[PDB]
């Protein structure tokens, strides 16, 4: 009665039904869907997620962003009150957005397929540690290092978030970003790999 | 005797010149366990140089410690073989 | 002049050598001299300025916000990673750390996150508006002057001081009592 | 000697004091950097604010 | 072992295009 | 029914000797303090548990 | 079983050293009773209510749990001390030997 | 008129159940009186307090993940969205009179339980109380330790705060989905889906309050029954053999001591739970996936497992489009220390080739190899425990966080070897310390300065003397030896009286005479019994 | 629900002098409350079965 | 009784059903009632177990 098949298609996407571990909040639900990068600002009764512009974050800053669609919003009613809670409690939802100083832009190394995942000097990475899933979010903006406070693994922001110290063996996932016609930050689709800790049937 | 001390007599159910109470419990670990243990520990210290770290101070520390361990093991083996220790 | 105010008032400037991180120490100048230095620096490129009050002095009381709950959950998301739950220390990569927040006056707390001193990020007035900052400073100031409930705080770190206190007090007392009741040999 | 059990304490005080003073090299900052003479004001909180100097003194 | 599929490149890469967005669920 | 006389006599002697040898009955001052203290502690604990 | 030794702790019948020990045991027992009464009184008459922040009456609230812990714990420990002092001052000492038929 | 009252209610019991011989046997059981044998009951006394406190915390708690808004008395969390479990945990501490005190006592008792178990295990291991016929008891104790660890871990995960949530995400979820074949099936069976789910807190509650305590109670019962019916071991000494027990009877000496010890343990726990703060859940917040703090420490009994994760290198394998993460290495490792712990007596029995039904204990100095092994194990445990709190040591003490990892990594192969060597040598030296006193006598610390200008020290022989005055050598009997003359009675009472005023001389003389005569009688009785045994 | 309302709430508060006090002690307030089901669950799975087992 | 403890949630928190049993789809209920419906409709062999419990 407590035996369940984990690789069962239950999540509706733009390509049919898929397993839980292959999806997150950034997976498009239909072709051409707009997912906004929102930030947590106010109280639960005061529109907890709002839009954001490239001008808001300056060089050497970092912000936490969540996937927000126009179909949710405010959370005033009871219908959008349970939709804004699923976003904030998603295991693989949070993303860290960093802005790199223009002086340091000549020492960036890409990851062979993620050469166009940045909008100028803005980068976005998963906030979930690839070791055991802790929020690796201690960002040192001079050394450009992302530190996890659980098991002391740090990742290099100038390279493709590859580990340099600790028990981590894989790099953090990157999210492609761009701007909307109004001037808000949006995504160019989801990650091109699973995010979070690993499992037996991961990789090709 | 005018003392308070009471002498005890007992009967429960490497030699006594090196370990005085050699017949009261386990008091000998065979040599060869310790030599192989030392060599294996040195190998482990040496193998931990494969990782994700980008520094080299730690590598030199590991090399030095492994060298010390190997030197101690080698010295002990040589002296045991040549007959100066038993 | 916000950077100048933060770096000189807290004593970080002038620095004395080059290591992993420059520590804080007693200030070298006083208020008048601090203002003079700040104004001299401000006249050479602009940038952020320290908030003042109605009398032209540095604002301290006016920086405390109303909502402590919103400040608290902003702190827990933005600031509790490097600093502690309530504002204690935290270790960084190699020789670096995030200090205690229990010594800084409201102006210092405000100007810390306006400029970005070191490996601490900077929060612009567009990312964190100068209304959320007041709530954050209110939370930081309150969580430092509230007494412990249920006994001595034991530092406010959690399992480690608790474990050490157990081993060094409870078990010592128990073993002492056992040795008193029992006999030897 | 006059007091043997006190004579023993001096050696251990020596060894542990020396170890505490030398252990300033483990810190990321380093040990004392102001000479054995220790002139002032160079050892004040303002100049030489490190933890190595404190261990040296103690 | 090193993870396969984790490789650095030397490709320049282009600036992303402006997002348009298909109007409604297909 | 009833255990043999020897067992009954021996067990009774053991218990009586344990009580008598303690010399607790001869000492009224400390025998009364114990009762009072235990009563006070019990009352306090019960009121704290239930209140 | 065989008891090879047993002897009363006060052979000399009337002495001034026995009364002192009896009084010591009595004091240790009395302290526990007083502490129990203190626990009962403090549990009933004390503020005990949460006080928000920087308000009059916050100091008295922060001492509620500490007083509970002091009062319950200064009593039972004292009673324990009194009861162990009685074992090694008035109870006769013995040496018994029993054979294990293993 | 209680003589007539007790004589009537005693006859009523014997005529119905006739338990005369059965209880008379239990009143005459003899128990050895050594301080070291009181270590085991502390744990027991800690368990009882954990039950009484566990029943008082079952009247107010609500295990549910249903999300609510606080709107309570505690102002700093006014309006925050939390779960039902966290809200009820806040209610216990803020809304119920004396709830904070009760839950603090619960946590403190939880810590004392594990600490006492560890010390008791150390005692059992070092003295060789596991040899024969007491192996099954060792095994049972090992299982008890493991169950206590997991019981404690499931306990502080119930309030559903930030610390416990971060701990349970990394330990119970991250590690689970790393096992090679059954990695994701087991995860989905435990959580009923993905990590957070909606059934985890109720399941943990039912597991924490009912099942594990039940198993613990049964195993403790079995443990105590085996100890009772297997006649507790003793130590070598005057009048002690392989086939007897020396101590005191249960009635009335042992029972009073047990009761007093229980009372004092309760006193200490109660006193400690009021003056020291533990587990302040309001300073934390409700668990959120996108929130974390700096500490992230489990309880001290779980720290070595967490420190093993921090120190092992990042070694992974990728066969045929699969993944074997780092977390595998610990899962294999963690179950390997357990397996080596339960089946230790059999290993030692196979190695030394000894099984001879021992009832007399060993002093740790007499068994150098076992002592060294135990010391090495303790050193490894301590290093793994201190590695978990390497971020707190790097902050308070000025040392690099990168340096601590390498220190621990190198240490976990070097420090045990040093400890082994030092322990071995130290044990042999303590042995050699005993052979010096059986041969020459106790050194009184007095110098003589003979007429011809020679300095000698006066020795006090522990046995018969030779015609030349040199003592006859004695044989070692596995018993302690005196080394100070003050412990042999070289010093009388200052004088009978109060602290400020003396008593009449006659009383002092009579009391001194009685005490001296009583000491003679006790020693003579022991000597006579020892002489009659070995005929 | 109706069974609980009739046989446990109505009867409890009908007892003289110590009637409403006992009701509010059991339910922690008025009848519906918020802590009745958890309390009954803890009483049903842990305490009464334990006493039953010991007595059996 | 133990099998039932792995699935039950004793809370009075009010929710909306949204499950498999259609006649109760949008009804406002408690967590206990919802979980009791889940045991009987969602877990394989749950109805049998909770019937055996009552009969015993
Ligand atoms: C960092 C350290 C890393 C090491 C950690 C452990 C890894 C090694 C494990 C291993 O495989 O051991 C090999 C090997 C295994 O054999 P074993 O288990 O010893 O077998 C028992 C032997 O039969 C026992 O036979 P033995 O010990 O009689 O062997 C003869 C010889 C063994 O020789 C040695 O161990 C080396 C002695 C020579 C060097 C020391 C002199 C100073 C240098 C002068 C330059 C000379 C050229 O002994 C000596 O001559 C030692 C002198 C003792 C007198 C005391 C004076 C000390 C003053 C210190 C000066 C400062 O062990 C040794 O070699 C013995 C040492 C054990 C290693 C751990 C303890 C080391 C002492 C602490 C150092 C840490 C400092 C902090
Ligand atoms: C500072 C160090 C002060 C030590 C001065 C000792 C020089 C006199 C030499 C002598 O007679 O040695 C006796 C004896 C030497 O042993 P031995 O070689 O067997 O000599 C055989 C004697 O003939 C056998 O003599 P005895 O068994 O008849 O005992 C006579 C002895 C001992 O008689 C006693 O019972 C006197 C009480 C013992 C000293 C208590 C000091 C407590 C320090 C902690 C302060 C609390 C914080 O009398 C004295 O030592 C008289 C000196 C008066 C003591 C007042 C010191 C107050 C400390 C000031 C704090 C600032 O030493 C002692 O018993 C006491 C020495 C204390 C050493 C501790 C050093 C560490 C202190 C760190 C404190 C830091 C606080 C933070
Ligand atoms: C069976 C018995 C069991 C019971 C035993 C219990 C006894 C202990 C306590 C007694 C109980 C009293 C109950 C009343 C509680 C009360 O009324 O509450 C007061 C307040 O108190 C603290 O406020 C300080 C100020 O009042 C605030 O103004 C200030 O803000 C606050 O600052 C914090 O917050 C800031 C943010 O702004 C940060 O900046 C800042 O850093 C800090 O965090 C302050 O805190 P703090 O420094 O803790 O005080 C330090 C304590 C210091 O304690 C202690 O003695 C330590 C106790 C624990 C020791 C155990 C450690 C084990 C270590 C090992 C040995 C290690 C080595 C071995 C391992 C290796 C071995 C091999 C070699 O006393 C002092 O001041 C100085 C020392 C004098 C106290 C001495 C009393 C007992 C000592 C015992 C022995 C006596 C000998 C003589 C001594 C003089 C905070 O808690 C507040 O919440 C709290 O509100
Ligand atoms: C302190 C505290 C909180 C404790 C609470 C205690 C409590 C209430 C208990 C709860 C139980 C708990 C919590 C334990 C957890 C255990 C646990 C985790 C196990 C899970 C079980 C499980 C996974 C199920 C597997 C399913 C399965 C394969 C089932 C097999 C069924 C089995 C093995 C049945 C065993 C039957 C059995 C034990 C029978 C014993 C019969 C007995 C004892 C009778 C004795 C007896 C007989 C036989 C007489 O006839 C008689 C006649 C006249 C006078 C006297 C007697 C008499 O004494
Ligand atoms: C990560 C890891 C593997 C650990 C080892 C790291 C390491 C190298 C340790 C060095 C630690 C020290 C002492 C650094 C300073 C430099 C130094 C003096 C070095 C060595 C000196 C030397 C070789 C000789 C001197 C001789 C000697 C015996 C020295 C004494 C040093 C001692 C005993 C210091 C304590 C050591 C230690 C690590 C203790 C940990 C205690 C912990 C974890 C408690 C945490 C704790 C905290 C943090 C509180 O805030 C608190 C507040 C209120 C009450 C309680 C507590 C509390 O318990
Ligand atoms: C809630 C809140 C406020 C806090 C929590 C409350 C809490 C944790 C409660 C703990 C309560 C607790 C554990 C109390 C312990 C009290 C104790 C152990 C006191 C006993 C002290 C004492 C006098 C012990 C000595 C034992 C003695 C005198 C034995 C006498 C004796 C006994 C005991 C017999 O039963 C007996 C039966 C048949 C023949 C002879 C005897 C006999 O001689
Ligand atoms: C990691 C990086 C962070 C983050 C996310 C925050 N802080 Fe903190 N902080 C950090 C460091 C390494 C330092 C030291 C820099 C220096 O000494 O030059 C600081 C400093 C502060 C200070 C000033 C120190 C004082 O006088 O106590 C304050 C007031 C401070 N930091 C507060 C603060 C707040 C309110 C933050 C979130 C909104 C925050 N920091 C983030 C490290 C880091
Ligand atoms: C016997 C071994 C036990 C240990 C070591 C243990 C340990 C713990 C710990 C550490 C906590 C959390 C402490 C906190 O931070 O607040 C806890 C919570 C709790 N335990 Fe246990 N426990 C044990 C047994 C029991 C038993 C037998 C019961 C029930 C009869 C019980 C009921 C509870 C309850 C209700 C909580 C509620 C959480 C809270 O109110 O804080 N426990 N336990
Ligand atoms: C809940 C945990 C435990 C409790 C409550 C407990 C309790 C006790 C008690 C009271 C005794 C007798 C008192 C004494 O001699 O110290 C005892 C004896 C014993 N225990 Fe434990 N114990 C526990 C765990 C363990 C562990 C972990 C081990 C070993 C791994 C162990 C092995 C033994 C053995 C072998 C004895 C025999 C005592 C002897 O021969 O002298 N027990 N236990
Ligand atoms: C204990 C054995 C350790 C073996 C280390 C193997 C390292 C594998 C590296 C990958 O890549
Ligand atoms: S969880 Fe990030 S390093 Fe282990």
């Amino acid at each position: 009665g407590l035996i369940k098949n984990p690789w069962k298609p239950v999540v509706p996407t733009a390509e049919g039904k898929k397993a839980v571990l292959w999806t997150s909040g950034w997976t498009p639900r239909f072709k051409g869907e707009t997912i906004y990068l929102a930030r947590a600002t106010g109280r639960p009764g005061e529109s907890p997620f709002v839009k954001m512009r490239p001008e808001d974050i300056d060089a050497g800053g970092m912000e936490t962003v969540f996937p927000w669609r126009e179909s949710d919003g405010d959370g005033t009613t009871v219908e959008s009150e349970h939709k804004l809670t699923e976003i904030a409690m998603g295991v693989r939802n949070p993303v860290m957005l960093i802005r790199i100083k223009p002086a340091d832009m000549h020492r960036v190394i890409k990851r062979k397929g993620q050469e166009s995942f940045n909008f100028g000097e803005l980068f976005a990475y998963t906030k979930v540690c690839s070791h055991l899933g802790c929020p690796s979010s201690l960002y040192e903006q001079q050394t450009y290092r992302i530190l996890c406070p659980c098991h002391q693994s740090q990742f290099d922001a100038l390279e493709f978030a590859k580990p340099i110290f600790g028990p981590a063996a894989r790099a953090l996932a990157q999210l492609p970003i761009t701007i909307d016609e109004d001037g808000y930050l949006v995504a160019n689709g989801d990650f091109v790999e699973p995010v979070g800790p690993a499992f037996w049937e991961r990789k090709s | 005797m005018s003392s308070t001390q009471d002498r005890s007599q007992l009967d429960p159910e490497v030699d006594v010149e090196d370990v005085p109470s050699a017949e009261w419990g386990w008091s000998h670990m065979p040599i060869g366990v310790m030599h192989i243990g030392g060599l294996l520990s040195a190998a482990f210290l040496l193998v931990m140089m494969r990782g994700n770290h980008v520094g080299h101070v730690e590598d030199w520390f590991l090399i030095g410690f492994a060298a010390v361990i190997v030197a101690l093991v080698g010295r002990n083996w040589w002296l045991r073989r040549r007959g100066w220790i038993r | 002049e916000a950077a100048v105010y933060f770096q000189v008032s807290t004593g970080r400037m002038p620095a004395m050598r080059g290591e992993a991180q420059a520590p804080s120490k007693p200030p070298h100048f006083d208020e008048s001299q601090i203002d003079a230095l700040g104004a001299y620096v401000q006249a050479n490129g602009g940038g952020p300025t320290v908030p003042r009050d109605d009398h032209g002095a540095v604002a301290q009381e006016s920086l405390i916000g109303g909502d402590v709950a919103r400040g608290g959950d902003l702190f827990r998301l933005n600031c509790a990673s490097c600093h502690n739950f309530t504002g204690k220390g935290g270790a960084l990569s190699s020789g670096k750390y995030a200090p205690d927040l229990g010594d800084a006056n409201p102006a210092q707390i405000y100007t810390a996150m306006l400029t970005g001193p070191q490996n601490m990020p900077k929060f612009s007035d567009r990312q964190l508006t100068p209304d959320e900052k007041r709530d954050i400073v209110a939370y930081v100031r309150e969580s430092a002057e509230t007494p412990s409930y249920g006994g001595y705080g034991l530092g406010g770190f959690g399992p480690a001081p608790e474990g050490m206190a157990m081993w060094i007090i409870g078990m010592v007392a128990a073993i002492g009592v056992a040795m008193w009741i029992g006999s030897r040999a | 000697v006059a007091f043997p059990r006190l004579n023993a304490l001096s050696f251990w005080l020596f060894l542990f004091g020396a170890l505490i003073a030398i252990a300033g090299f483990i810190t990321p900052g380093g040990a004392a950097d102001f000479g054995w003479t220790a002139y002032s004001p160079l050892t004040d909180a303002i100049h030489s604010p490190g933890a190595g100097g404190d261990l040296w003194i103690m | 072992c090193s993870p396969p599929g984790e490789t650095a490149s030397s490709e320049p890469g282009t600036t992303p295009a402006i997002w348009t967005g298909s109007p409604s669920p297909a | 029914g009833r255990s043999p006389e020897v067992h009954r006599k021996t067990v009774a002697a053991n218990l009586t000797d344990a009580l008598e040898g303690s010399t607790l009955k001869r000492r009224k001052v400390i025998g009364l303090s114990l009762g009072i203290g235990l009563g006070a502690f019990g009352a306090g604990t019960l009121v704290a548990f239930i209140g | 079983v065989e008891t090879i030794f047993k002897e009363p702790r006060w052979p000399v019948p009337g002495t001034k050293a026995e009364k002192r020990t009896e009084r010591l045991v009595a004091y240790w027992l009395m302290l526990g009773g007083l502490s129990g009464l203190a626990l009962l009184l403090v549990f009933l008459f004390w503020p005990w209510e949460y006080q928000p922040f920087g308000s009059e009456g916050e100091f008295l609230y922060s001492l509620a749990t500490p007083l509970y812990g002091l009062t319950f714990g200064l009593s039972i420990l004292s009673i324990g001390i009194g009861a162990v002092l009685f074992q090694k001052k008035f109870i006769p000492e013995e040496i018994s030997v029993q054979d294990r038929h293993d | 008129d209680f003589a007539k009252l007790a004589a009537a209610q005693g006859d009523a019991i014997d005529s119905r159940y006739h338990p005369s011989a059965a209880v008379r046997r239990q009143l005459n059981k003899v128990f050895p009186t050594h301080w070291s044998f009181l270590l085991g009951e502390i744990a027991l006394y800690s368990f009882i307090i954990l039950l009484l406190t566990g029943v008082w915390l079952t009247l107010f708690f609500d295990p549910s993940m249903a999300h609510v808004t606080y709107d309570g008395v505690y102002q700093p969390l006014r309006g925050v969205q939390m779960s039902r479990a966290y809200e009820t945990a806040l209610d216990i501490s803020f809304e119920v009179r004396g709830g904070l005190f009760v839950r603090q006592v619960h946590h403190w008792a939880a810590l004392m339980f594990a600490a006492s178990i560890m010390v008791h295990l150390a005692r059992i291991f070092f003295t060789g109380a596991f040899r024969r016929p007491r192996e099954a008891n060792w095994v049972i104790g090992s299982l008890l330790l493991i169950l206590a660890m997991f019981e404690g871990f499931f306990g502080y995960s119930l309030p559903d705060d930030l610390l416990s949530g971060t701990g349970i995400r990394a330990a119970l979820s991250g590690i689970t989905m790393g096992i090679p074949v059954i990695g994701t099936w087991m995860h989905w069976a435990l959580f009923g889906g993905d990590f957070p789910g909606e059934i985890l807190i109720p399941r943990l509650y039912a597991l924490h309050i009912l099942l594990i305590p039940g198993i613990i109670l049964a195993l403790i019962g079995a443990h105590l029954a085996l100890v009772w019916f297997q006649k507790h071991t003793q130590f070598p000494g005057p009048g002690r053999t392989e086939t007897n027990v020396v101590g005191v009877r249960v009635m009335p000496v042992f029972a009073v001591k047990s009761g007093a010890f229980f009372a004092m343990i309760t006193g200490v726990l109660g006193l400690m739970g009021g003056l020291l703060t533990i587990n302040p859940i309001w300073n934390l917040g409700p668990y959120k996936p996108s929130q974390v703090s700096a500490g992230s420490q489990p309880d001290f009994y779980m720290m070595w497992t967490d420190g093993l994760i921090r120190l092992w290198p990042a070694w992974e394998f990728y066969p045929f489009g699969h993944t074997i993460p780092q977390g595998v290495w610990v899962a294999v490792g963690m179950g390997l220390v357990f397996a080596l712990l339960i089946a230790y007596p059999f290993i030692e029995k196979k190695v030394t080739g000894d099984d001879a039904h021992h009832n007399l204990l060993q002093r740790p100095r007499d068994v150098p190899v076992r002592t060294a092994i135990g010391s090495m194990a303790i050193a490894l445990y301590l290093l793994l425990t201190f590695a978990c709190m390497n971020d707190i040591i790097a902050l308070k003490f000025h040392i690099s966080l990168n340096a601590t990892t390498w220190i621990g990594r190198i240490g976990m192969v070097v420090l045990p070897a040093i400890v082994y060597f030092v322990a071995y040598r130290w044990a042999i030296s303590l042995q050699r310390s005993d052979r010096e006193v059986l041969e020459h006598g106790v050194e009184t610390g007095i110098i003589k300065r003979l007429p011809h200008g020679a300095y000698v020290e006066l020795h006090q022989p522990l046995g018969p003397v030779d015609e030349h005055g040199h003592p006859i050598p004695l044989e070692y009997a596995g018993a302690p030896l005196p080394k100070r003359m003050n412990k042999l009675g070289s010093g009388g009472a200052p004088g009978t009286g109060s602290f400020l005023f003396p008593d009449p001389a006659v009383e002092h003389e009579a009391l001194t005479e009685a005490a001296h005569a009583s000491e003679h009688k006790s020693l003579t009785a022991l000597k006579e019994h020892q002489d009659r045994i070995h005929g």
